[PDB]
């Protein structure tokens, strides 16, 4: 399992684009109104008022020259109140946007370019399996390029494969579904995860071996189906 | 009634039945005609109340930074101002420097007069960076502290000042129970003043009492522990709350009524004890005696602020105003 | 009330004990006329069924063993009611759930 | 398929695909058909060709911001208190300066908010301390407002969705949750046969639909709250249309098989063919061609964005202030002339 | 956990039981002892003792 960082554009998440455009238009309108009202050494100019408003919006850090008008002072005070409210809202939204959880790559499973075309990608995916088994023969019969690629990642031993995966020496472990699930259910922490049950290759099941033509097969199958229907399977 | 018994107890006594399985309460008077097995569930006299928000924190504004940190910051600011004034003199008064530092700490909210030089400018920049860091940390800690939970009133099982002398509280406690029952008789027999006070509230019906509690016309409902617990878990939300099982009054249990000398009492007692030990009792309670809100945890609520929440800050402002007036009066002479 | 039992030297130094159980015992004695002589369990354990190094012979220990042997006539302490202990001794109605 | 009474006689018989197969009108059932005990006592099922379980559909409504106005953190009482306190402080500062004017009001306004126009600083020691305390109080007020807004925004999340079949909201039916089904399928039999599920079965009996498509369409609308059809179909529907999601975990594991009569000379051959197809990889190819493909993936619920609800109030006040200034400019000019 | 300030009893109650007075079988005190316990529970002596 991975961790996941914050998006590069998260600094614009708190406000929608329409909000930014509306704020810009409101600032322009306010500057024009203040310039018009100022009519009724340091000559006042529209550019100076726009610069003052822009500086006072974020944190009024930049040096500005206040207007000499009366109503201009009230307009500047109202704009400052709006700017403080906007800054507080933006900071609160940004703080709320920094809470991010973990995620899983959600591999399709033996059907994506990761296990088929690793060369045309980032450094090649390091996926391996325990050699000398039925899974290896199934992969060889069904695929050739994948088997050749995996031949260089023969992780001997389930515990050894898990240790290699934890330390980063391997990127994926291909094995039996039940064993992998059981191991994932007992590993230290929660670093290791297993793919979804709906994306399993060559699905099969565990059964009971009986005689070739024994008459108990039907009874055993019916009993197993009854156990499944009752709900004791989930409890077990 | 009129000497003879009635109901399940009467039927068992009359010999037409051997056992009475159900929600039967065990009491001393009822045990003189029949034999009761070990109770399979506990019960008593319990009180149901309503949850309170409780998100006020007058001193929360001082939580982010401890007093030692504030004093250290003040001493560091004084030392920095003194060093800056000395450096400026070596190359405008101390009061101006301290005023400038104070304004810088509070986001330069006042038009201070900047000094002239290079070392002074460097020191001012360093202090500005420190003030920015301090303000960011304070705001973050205050935001973290703003998260508040929901608490439940602490009642010591019908032995609180609110139940013995409700008249002391200006909003007198309003506790009620259904009359013409065992709970009212027990309360009257045990306590006299409490019964007289509660007589004014005689809500009839469990549903009526629950509706009154939800609306707010009542403060507490006294009833059977098991019934109250069952009703609490089947409420629209989690407003209704029952006190802990360790504070119930007149503890008792539900048992199985058997004839005086039957010979099955030992067997049934052993069977019930085996059921308790094995663990089927917990499964039965979860399956039957458990609601949606029965296992619900205390939620996290973010309430807004009001006048009482802002307590202390206004007190600090008033104290500062009084100190300023006192200093003006004192210095007016010399 | 005087309270005879071992300490830590296997001497039975008599201390004085009191509390909830002592108050309940005093109330019971007042209700029904009978004297009492309280003492502590030498083993110091509530009681359980265990085996022995010799042949398999069932035997209790602690308060249960003392009561079964006959050194005591009644047990006044925080003793839970369970099926295992209910097959040999008799419990009264619970005084604390 | 499901066993039910005809309502006319005392003889019960199967209906649907099971009834048609038993009636002899068909020799096989090539379609999604879960293997269960009830249907296994009459017909023969081949080895499963698709393992699946049961899931629940959810509408997954897009999150929205609960904030309505910028005055939410502070009640009107606090606003009035601060408005009066600023004037009181300005008057006190003016009196202190005079004993030992609009300048005091300008300074108070510029210290409270960040106007930057409140020029002129007090020179008396008492006035200096009062100004410092006022600045500290304003900073504390702003910090508290920001912290409360951040806390409210962080704790503003949509209601939790259903998680599995053990959710208490499902175990206690109400008049809001529906979670209907197809009304004749393996799901209905499973829910009816369950011992400690009578309440859920009774609640679902009055809302069961007639087909999976109708139930999915109702869920897409506001008429249905949950769907418990299956997993192989619900997952495909969610993948194709990201307007819906699948919640919970599988709680009834089963598989799809080929239905045939008890005396049919095809069971063994069909089972061997299914096993060979599973082993070689034909089933994988079929799944990739028909199932293993999506249009829009899913994304963990992220924090909402301040929509024009934030604009409401703030820009209304800005417009009101502009109107007041335009109205008062003439009065100010007339007063200056007079 | 009431006079330490550093210990907490966290969790739910399981294996609910009660404290009783143990005696030998066939003792002429069981009925009277149980009746006394019930009378104490009803009157309020147990509440006073707990307080
Ligand atoms: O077939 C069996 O009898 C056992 C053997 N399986 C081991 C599979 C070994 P590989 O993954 O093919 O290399 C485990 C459960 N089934
Ligand atoms: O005594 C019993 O057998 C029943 C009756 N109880 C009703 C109690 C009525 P009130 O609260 O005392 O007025 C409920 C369970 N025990
Ligand atoms: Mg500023």
């Amino acid at each position: 399992r991975s961790n996941g960082t914050v998006s590069p554009s998260a600094f614009l998440e708190p406000f929608s684009a329409d909000v930014w455009v509306m704020m810009f238009v409101m600032l322009l309108i306010v500057s024009a109104v203040a310039v018009f009202v100022f009519e009724y050494g340091p000559s006042f100019t529209i550019g100076k008022a726009i610069w003052l408003l822009w500086g006072l919006v974020f944190n009024n850090s930049v040096p500005v020259q206040n207007p000499k008008g009366t109503t201009s002072k009230i307009m500047v005070s109202v704009w400052a109140f709006f700017a403080v409210i906007f800054l507080a809202s933006y900071t609160a939204n940004l703080a709320a946007f920094m809470i991010q959880e973990e995620y899983v790559d959600q591999v399709s499973g033996l059907s994506d370019k990761k296990f088929q075309r690793p060369n045309d990608f980032s450094p090649p995916f390091r996926f391996g399996t325990v050699p000398n088994g039925s899974t290896e023969r199934n992969i060889r019969n069904n695929y050739a390029e994948m088997h050749a690629y995996m031949g260089k990642f023969n992780q001997r031993g389930v515990d050894d494969a898990l240790l290699s995966l934890k330390t980063g020496k391997l990127d994926a472990f291909i094995y039996d579904a039940a064993v992998l699930n059981y191991m994932a259910g007992r590993d230290e922490g929660c670093k290791l995860v297993t793919i979804g049950s709906g994306k399993v290759f060559a699905s099969t099941g565990y059964g009971i071996a009986i005689q070739k033509d024994s008459g108990w097969k039907r009874q055993v199958d019916l009993a197993i189906l009854q156990l499944f229907g009752d709900g004791e399977m989930e409890e077990l | 009634i009129n000497g003879t018994w009635n109901g399940m107890i009467g039927e068992v006594v009359m010999k037409r039945a051997y056992m009475a399985v159900g929600s039967l309460t065990i009491n001393e008077e009822r045990s003189e005609v029949v034999d009761f097995s070990v109770p399979f569930i506990e019960t008593g006299i319990s009180v149901m109340v309503s949850r309170s928000n409780g998100t006020v924190s007058p001193s929360a504004f001082l939580e982010p930074f401890s007093a030692d940190v504030w004093v250290m910051m003040f001493v560091m600011l004084l030392i920095v101002s003194a060093v800056a004034v000395f450096v400026f003199e070596y190359f405008f008064t101390i009061g101006k420097a301290i005023w400038l530092l104070w304004g810088l700490v509070f986001n330069n909210s006042v038009p201070v007069q900047n000094p002239k030089g290079t070392t002074s400018k460097i020191m001012v920049s360093v202090w500005a960076f420190f003030a920015v860091i301090f303000l960011a940390s304070y705001t973050a800690n205050l935001a973290a502290f703003m998260i508040q939970e929901e608490y439940v009133d602490q009642v010591s099982g019908l032995s609180d000042k609110k139940f013995q002398r409700p008249n002391d509280f200006s909003p007198p406690f309003r506790f009620g129970t259904v009359p013409n029952g065992s709970t009212e008789r027990n309360i009257r027999n045990n306590y006299a003043e409490m019964h007289a006070y509660m007589g004014k509230f005689n809500q009839r019906g469990v549903d009526d009492a629950l509706l009154s509690l939800k609306t707010g016309k009542l403060d507490a409902f006294i009833y059977d522990a098991a019934v109250l617990n069952y009703m609490a878990g089947r409420d629209e939300g989690c407003k209704l709350v029952t006190i802990g099982s360790g504070k119930v009054f007149a503890s008792t249990g539900y048992g199985i009524a058997i004839q005086k000398d039957s010979g099955w009492k030992r067997q049934v007692d052993l069977a019930i004890l085996q059921l308790f030990g094995d663990g089927e009792m917990e499964e039965l309670e979860a399956l039957w005696l458990t609601g949606i809100c029965h296992n619900e945890k205390n939620e996290v609520m973010s309430s807004q602020l009001d006048i009482d929440n802002m307590a202390g800050v206004f007190y600090m402002l008033g104290a500062a105003m009084a100190l300023s007036l006192i200093t003006f009066i004192c210095e007016h002479l010399f | 009330v005087i309270c005879t039992g071992p300490n830590d030297p296997r001497h039975t130094v008599p201390q004085c004990c009191y509390g909830f159980c002592i108050d309940l015992l005093i109330k019971l004695a007042r209700t029904m006329n009978f004297t009492y002589e309280v003492h502590l369990v030498a083993d110091g354990k509530f009681g359980t069924q265990e085996r022995v190094n010799n042949s398999n012979k069932k035997e209790w220990n602690g308060m249960m063993g003392e009561l079964l042997s006959g050194q005591a006539d009644m047990i006044v302490a925080p003793l839970t009611i369970n099926n295992e202990r209910a097959q040999y001794i008799e419990f009264s109605k619970p005084f604390k759930y | 398929g499901t066993q039910e009474r005809v309502n006319n006689s005392n003889k019960k018989e199967w209906n649907g695909m099971m009834g048609e197969l038993l009636s002899g009108q068909a020799d096989m059932i090539v379609a999604p058909l879960t293997i269960n005990n009830e249907r296994a006592q009459y017909i023969e099922f081949s080895k499963p060709f698709k393992y699946q379980g049961l899931t629940i559909l959810v509408k997954k409504e897009i999150p929205r911001s609960t904030l309505d106005s910028f005055m939410q953190p502070f009640q009107s009482t606090l606003w009035l208190l601060v408005g009066l306190s600023v004037h009181v402080v300005a008057v006190m500062l003016y009196l202190l300066d005079r004993f030992s004017l609009s300048s005091a009001m300008w300074f108070s306004w510029g210290v409270l908010l960040n106007s930057g126009i409140g020029e002129g600083a007090p020179r008396s020691f008492s006035a200096r301390i009062l100004g410092m305390v006022w600045a500290g109080f304003a900073m504390i007020i702003v910090a508290s407002y920001t912290a409360n807004l951040a806390a409210f925004l962080v704790l503003d999340r949509p209601e939790e969705r259903i998680t599995g079949i053990n959710d208490p909201r499902l175990r206690n039916p109400s008049d809001k949750f529906i979670y209907a089904t197809v009304k004749q399928s393996s799901v209905d039999i499973y829910f009816r046969r369950q011992v400690e599920l009578s309440t859920m079965y009774r609640h679902m009996e009055k809302h069961n639909y007639e087909s999976a498509a109708e139930a999915i369409q109702a869920v897409r609308d506001n008429k249905l709250h949950a769907f418990i059809w299956d997993s192989a179909v619900l997952e495909f529907e969610a993948s194709q249309k990201c307007d819906l999601v699948t919640t919970g975990e599988l709680f009834f594991r089963s598989g799809f098989g080929i239905g045939m009569r008890k005396d049919s000379p095809w069971k063994q051959n069909v089972s061997l063919s299914i096993l060979k197809s599973h082993e070689n990889g034909f089933m994988e190819d079929l799944d990739k061609t028909w199932v293993r493909y999506q249009e829009c993936d899913s994304r963990s619920n992220a924090p909402a964005t301040l929509t024009f609800e934030n604009m409401a109030g703030v820009f209304m006040l800005v417009a009101g202030g502009i109107v007041a200034g335009i109205f008062l400019i003439f009065i100010e000019i007339a007063y200056k002339r007079h």
